[PDB]
């Protein structure tokens, strides 16, 4: 019935990483390899096998553009076959050599497919801004981890830079900033690092003393994507902005700082606190 | 005194299935044989083990590879299709 | 990697060996870093991983 489907991709999208699955594997969930398929096809719109695979590979993608392995720590590992065949189903999906796909600083959403809901979508809402060059002051420090792993990694980045300063701050600055930074390779461009940037506002106390630098912010089109929910929260608001609202709004994000907007003014019951993610925007 | 005292006392008076913890949601089975058990009210193993396949796999939402991780759970660990339990729930038992 | 040899053979030595190939017959160096990815044989090559 309609509550089967739903509730496989609980499984799918968490067993999207760790069987080496096909529609067999998939077939113990019920009913046959075909049936199991013939629910699929109506209650969704979507054609389940060629999709998956891909929609791994949209895994893959943003794993081959955000994460910061060479192209045969991600070859097999998103349970493949080959690496020309994987190269090959990329030049249908993405129009790109994948050495060339992680040379440009510019990542379009072309072939990145969003993960499915069969039950109702939490739509994230947009406004688009353009902002302004703002100093302030804050220290980086970097990471090499998984997709998931792309806020799980990034709650200590901000808290222990913030409980270093907050003994020695007589107020709360209630606007944090957070800048995430894509920077390829030049031997062989299938790699790239990453320096995360929190930093503390330039707000109504003077005196700042704190390390780092003093990080002008970048100037142009950005999006004001505000949100409910709290710090794990985010963790799949980020997947669903940029597993989604950049194909779902099919926008190409531009190159530079991701601007994240958190606001600590709300800081035991979890914190359901409201953060904009100011994505710099090439619309 | 007291110490001296306890100190004399040298001579004078010196001469379960682990994986039965468990709701049915905490098993670890196929694609769907895990989460869809529980929308039966079954909130547990051992309130599992009490009852028989076939009053379990006929809801619409149970099929028959959410059938099967009945016959092979219990063959390796060594139950029956029916079996009453004398203690099987724990001191705050729930469900979600 | 010249494991028990004098010499390192090369993937054009190697090319007329097994096949004339050079990205599949690195693709089985490519399975040979997975199936010893898996956390249960690198953690003997853990203990050497302190440089």
């Amino acid at each position: 019935q309609a509550g089967i489907i739903r509730d496989l991709l609980i499984w799918l999208e968490g067993h999207l990483d760790q069987p080496l699955s096909l529609d067999n594997v998939a077939a113990k969930a019920g009913y046959s390899k075909w049936h199991l398929q013939r629910m699929f096809k109506d209650v969704t719109g979507h054609a389940i096998g060629a999709y998956i695979r891909a929609r791994r590979l949209s895994k893959s993608a943003v794993a081959l553009r955000l994460t910061a392995r060479p192209i045969l720590d991600i070859a097999l590992q998103y349970r493949f076959d080959s690496q020309q065949t994987f190269t090959r189903a990329f030049k249908k999906q993405f129009a790109q050599t994948p050495a060339l796909y992680r040379r440009s600083p510019e990542w379009s959403a072309f072939g990145i497919r969003p993960p499915l809901r069969l039950g109702e979508f939490t739509m994230p809402e947009h406004k688009f801004v353009t902002l302004e060059d703002t100093p302030l002051i804050g220290v980086t420090q970097s990471y090499s981890c998984s997709l998931e792993q792309i806020s799980d990694f990034r709650h200590e980045m901000r808290y222990q830079f913030w409980h270093d300063f907050l003994g020695n701050a007589p107020t709360i600055p209630p606007v944090l900033y957070g800048l995430n930074e894509t920077r390829p390779s030049q031997d062989k461009d299938d790699e790239q690092e990453v320096f995360y940037t929190t930093a503390l506002a330039q707000d109504q106390a003077d005196g700042y003393v704190l390390t780092g630098h003093p990080v002008m912010l970048q100037g142009g089109e950005y999006v004001m994507f505000t949100y409910e929910g709290l710090g794990t929260g985010v963790q799949e608001f980020i997947l669903t902005v940029y597993g989604t609202c950049m194909p779902m709004l099919n926008l190409t994000r531009r190159k530079g700082q991701d601007i994240e907007r958190y606001y600590p003014a709300e800081d035991d019951r979890p914190i359901n606190l409201r953060c904009e993610l100011l994505i710099p925007i090439r619309r | 005194a007291t110490i001296l005292a306890e100190q004399l006392e040298a001579f004078v008076d010196l001469r379960f299935d682990p994986i039965l913890l468990r709701p049915v949601d905490d098993l670890e089975l196929t694609v769907r044989s895990a989460n869809c058990l529980k929308a039966e009210a079954i909130h547990y193993i051992g309130d599992l083990v009490q009852r028989t396949e076939v009053e379990l796999l006929k809801t619409p939402n149970l099929g028959k590879k959410s059938l099967t991780e009945i016959k092979d759970v219990l063959a390796s660990r060594g139950l029956s299709l029916g079996m009453r339990l004398e203690n099987w729930p724990p001191a705050s038992i729930a469900d979600e | 990697f010249g494991i028990d040899m004098n010499t390192d053979y090369t993937l054009e030595e190697v090319g007329k060996q097994f096949d004339v190939t050079r990205e599949r017959i690195r693709q089985i160096e490519a399975k040979a870093l997975r199936k010893l990815r898996h956390p249960s044989r690198s953690e003997v090559l853990r203990s050497f991983l302190d440089d």
